[PDB]
RNA sequence: UGACUGCUCCCUAGCAUGCUACUACCG
RNA sequence: GCGGUAGUAGCAUGCUAGGGAGCAG
């Protein structure tokens, strides 16, 4: 099954409270959007692909905003074990494949 | 492109009439309400922008409520 | 893990299991030492992980903390965070009635209702200076908002009607100058 | 929550939890703020404080950041590193931090009841930041000091400028003239009612009228205070005169009534501040007209 | 974790053992320290674990009871508000008109529907345009269910007094339209 | 002012089971 | 010489409890 991509954009870019107009705040609504909007890839149209890679590379610039941003002012340093995962396409594909984890 | 910018800067107009709380008058806050509503539905980018006119103008048309000079000289609005 | 007593110890153990059986030796010695040994370095390699995830946990700690904080930041400057994004998107726009009527309004020149979009219903702004005056009204028709109106009354602070011949260069600083035009749409 | 400690210069989300101002105090800052004294609770975006239901821990020492919380010593998860260790308490800006050198500012002068000699004589050894939060504590303590005396009520009314006034329960009574305003309000049963201004003077009770009053049974009359927000700009200007006359509006007459006048508006038209030490008739009166006109 | 039964006979037996061995001695005061220092950590370890176990069984217990408690003051307090509630809303029943309309039941029971219709004091009115307006409230009287009422108030959408003489056709588009009427009983219940 | 269900992702805490490892006791 | 037992550490698996979020009728 795959959704209307109009849907998923329309998710992505109206929300209700202010605090989700700051990504790095909520980087997990993302990864629940990219999630649903995954089987948009096998589509024949253009497009409908790229809403997903937009998605991804959204959520890679979230995550590379936060890092940085945090080390910046502050000087925790922070580390990038097993978060490549929620940026590449193996993570989401897994969802749809019959073998049932958790 | 040039249809979804009016649209969200309609969005946004909405956000900021009504955060200086325009709806305790029942007659301007319905006609705001008609005219956001329609903006978002329309499908040609004429009569969205004379809707989006009328709706400025109320904004506009309010002395205290904002500086238009200052929201001018902040490297905005020409 | 290098700072801690443990290391030290598994260290100096270490050294000494190395060296005495790579100088070579007999049974119970090497029994002994690994006996000495292993006991320091089950020590160092609790301690080893413990740190860890002490650390991570510390860092992740630090970190919603800094989200909570900025959450609560960003939700109290919302009224100029909006105006000075919506000012931003209406500069984007660039449209000529738009940049007409905010340039107006930031002049003086403000109206008083809603602007209609019909051929009719009537329309009152507030003119303060003769150089808007100039500017706007030249002869009987009205140029507001990349449209045409015609005037059809002039009123004072005082209230009283004003013709149209009556303002002029030196004809006009005897006068209550916020005047008030009300004009109709014309086709 | 993000606000500024800048004796040591950093940034703080922390505070002491006793204290007068709930001041700023960052992680070393606060740390010697808690053992030169004895002031051991602080707040954070949080405050700490052990997080089992029906637990009670006020002292921060012992705490330990647990499992996205804090636990405690008495009731003891201890999975987790103390909050106060190795110099510093635990918070943002843990690293981009300074430390003070004089180790008690605050525990000299925010420590004492803000009545002393002592306290004025320091906050004029300070530097302008520093004397700001002495100026700011001096207000926040003459507020503070003034919210411990009675309030006068008149119950029983009789003709105005001679009433009768009983007060408070136990309480000591401020000085008598009219320097404190007895501007209180009155209650129909649960609200606040117009009341207006009154002073106590002569006590039979006399009373002098800022305004005219017809008081009813019960009306309550004193300073209900609030609390001097922080300021965010300097209180005097650094000296630094002016190149020329550049940027002023010159004149051409010349002012002849007042015999002190003409050097002075050259001064003005080179001194950037100016304050002087004058009884009445000192300029007050005809100096001020003087740069008017 | 320092002052267990066992501590002083486990640390006492280690030292004596530690010593003997600092003497020099042969490898059957070893093979003995060995031995019994073995046993002596072995039955440390149980007197170790069982009494944390213990202290853990026992700080839960008490959280529950704890939160049993609290529970218990909340049951309370929204018992006191319920009650506090009903006995308000009682002393507003007209115990008159109610009566004398419960008396006429053949047997005690009436519908809920025609209590208000025949023994509220107050009507409120909500009129959409004038057209509406003139057809059922014009005037100063008017009848309804079989009574008559007088107005005593009129307001609009936002809540503001509005006057009767500018109620009309001409000045109707000039007002919040969804007007709320307040009358009176008249010669009935106030 | 915020209904009834269903599914999924993330984080922490506890329990049970299994794998490996280090000492010690017993035969 | 092999096995059993008692603690300790790391790793994996499934449930329960708590919190944050996404979609659908
Ligand atoms: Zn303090
Ligand atoms: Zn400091
Ligand atoms: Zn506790």
């Amino acid at each position: 099954p795959y959704p209307d991509p109009s849907r998923i954009l329309g998710a992505g870019c109206f929300v209700d409270d202010i605090v989700k107009t700051d990504g790095t705040l909520m980087i997990e609504r993302f990864v629940s959007l990219a999630i649903d909007a995954y089987p948009l890839t096998k589509h024949p149209n253009q497009e409908y692909a790229d809403v997903f890679h937009l998605y991804l590379q959204y959520i890679r610039k979230l995550h590379d905003e936060l890092t940085g941003h945090m080390l910046d002012m502050y000087s925790v340093m922070l580390t990038n074990d097993n978060t490549s995962r929620y940026w590449e396409p193996e993570f989401y594909e897994a969802m749809y494949t019959p073998h049932t984890v958790l | 492109s040039k249809m979804s910018d009016v649209k969200c800067t309609s969005v946004v107009l909405l956000s900021v009439l009504q955060q200086l709380r325009v709806e305790s008058s029942s007659k301007l806050w319905a006609q705001c309400v008609q005219l956001h509503n329609d903006i978002l539905l329309a499908k040609d980018t004429t009569e969205a922008f004379e809707k989006m006119v009328s709706l400025l103008s109320v904004l506009l048309s309010m002395q205290g409520a904002v500086d238009i000079n200052k929201l001018c000289e902040e490297m905005l609005d020409n | 893990f290098s700072s801690l007593p443990s290391y030290a110890a598994f260290a100096t153990a270490q050294e000494a299991y190395e060296q005495a059986v790579a100088n070579g030796d007999s049974e119970v010695v090497l029994k002994k030492l690994k006996k000495s040994l292993n006991v320091a370095k089950s020590e160092f390699d609790r301690d080893a992980a413990m740190q860890r995830k002490l650390e991570k946990m510390a860092d992740q700690a630090m970190t919603q903390m800094y989200k909570q904080a900025r959450s609560e930041d960003k939700r109290a400057k919302v009224t100029s965070a909006m105006q000075t994004m919506l000012f931003t998107m209406l500069r984007k726009l660039d449209n000529d009635a738009l940049n007409n009527i905010i340039n107006n309004a930031r002049d003086g020149c403000v109206p008083l209702n809603i602007i209609p979009l019909t051929t009719a219903a009537k329309l009152m702004v507030v003119i303060p200076d003769y150089n808007t005056y100039k500017n706007t009204c030249d002869g009987t028709t009205f140029t507001y908002a990349s449209a045409l109106w015609e005037i059809q009354q002039v009123v004072d602070a005082d209230s009283k009607i004003v013709q149209l011949s009556e303002i002029s260069m030196d004809n006009s600083p005897n006068l209550a100058w916020p005047l008030i035009v009300t004009a109709l749409r014309a086709n | 929550a993000v606000g500024a400690c800048v004796l040591c210069n950093s940034q703080t989300s922390l505070r002491c939890g006793a204290c007068i101002r709930r001041p700023f105090l960052c992680c070393k800052c606060c740390y010697d703020h808690v053992i030169s004294t004895s002031h051991k609770l602080v707040l954070s975006v949080n405050p700490y404080v052990c997080n089992a239901p029906g637990c009670d821990v006020t002292d921060v020492t012992q705490l330990y950041l647990g499992g996205m919380s804090y636990y405690c010593k008495s009731h003891k998860p201890p999975i987790s590193f103390p909050l106060c260790a190795n110099g510093q308490v635990f918070g943002l800006y843990k690293n981009t931090c300074v430390g003070s050198d004089n180790v008690t500012d605050f525990n000299a002068i925010a420590t004492c009841d803000w009545t002393n000699a002592g306290d004025y004589i320091l906050a004029n050894t300070c530097t302008e930041r520093l004397k700001l939060f002495a100026a700011e504590t001096l207000k926040a303590t003459e507020e503070t000091f003034k919210l411990s005396y009675g309030i006068a009520t008149v119950r029983e009314v009789l003709s105005d400028r001679e009433l009768h006034l009983s007060w408070e329960v136990g309480k000591p009574r401020p000085p008598l003239n009219r320097n404190y305003v007895f501007t209180g309000y009155r209650v129909t049963k649960n609200s606040k009612v117009q009341i207006g201004e009154y002073t106590f003077e002569k006590g039979a009770v006399v009373y002098r009228g800022t305004t005219t009053y017809k008081l009813n049974v019960g009306d309550y009359f004193v300073l209900t205070s609030h609390t001097v927000m922080p300021l965010s700009a300097p209180t005097l200007v650094p000296q630094e005169h002016y190149v020329r006359i550049t940027g002023l509006y010159p004149t051409l007459n010349i002012s002849d009534e007042f015999s002190s006048n003409v050097a002075n508006y050259q001064k003005v038209g080179m001194q950037k501040y100016s304050t002087l030490q004058g009884p009445p008739g000192t300029g007050k009166s005809h100096f001020a007209i003087g740069l008017a006109l």
